[PDB]
């Protein structure tokens, strides 16, 4: 016997999705962070950039 | 000597006797068996499987 699913010929499909993944619930019991500072305000951490343009 | 087999025999055997389908291998949708289960399911909704080429 041949098995029960098989064959599409329609339905040609699509490219998929750029993958987005999502942050470990599992894994991780919270969020996974960076830098480490004091940070006495809202809070920007031990990490901060910058570009100066012209 | 028939009960007295019963149970030697069962007692010999049951350590070995294993549930094939008991739910063991964490996945996204709750723990399922080994069989349904390979490297490739996600263990968290969403986790990203990256085909990672053998060196
Ligand atoms: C005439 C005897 C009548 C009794 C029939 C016995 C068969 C019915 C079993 C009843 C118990 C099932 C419910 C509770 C139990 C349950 O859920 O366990 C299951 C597995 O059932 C067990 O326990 C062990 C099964 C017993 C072996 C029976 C051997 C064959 C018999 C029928 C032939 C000899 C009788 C004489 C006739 C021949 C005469 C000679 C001419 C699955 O295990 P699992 O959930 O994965 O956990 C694992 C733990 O079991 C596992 O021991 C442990 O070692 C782990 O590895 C573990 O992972």
């Amino acid at each position: 016997c041949s098995p029960p699913g098989e064959t599409a010929s329609s339905e040609p499909g699509t490219t998929p999705a750029i993958w987005t993944g999502s942050p470990s619930p599992a894994a991780p019991s919270g969020e996974d962070h960076g830098g480490g500072h004091g940070a006495g305000a809202a809070g920007a951490g031990e990490t901060l950039t910058a570009e100066l343009k012209t | 000597l028939g009960a007295f087999g019963a149970g030697t025999l069962v007692a010999f055997i049951g350590g070995l006797i294993k549930n094939p389908w008991k739910p063991v291998v964490p996945t996204a949708e709750g723990k399922k068996a080994v069989l349904w289960t390979s490297g490739w399911t996600p263990r968290f909704k969403g986790e990203t499987i990256y085909l990672a080429r053998a060196t």
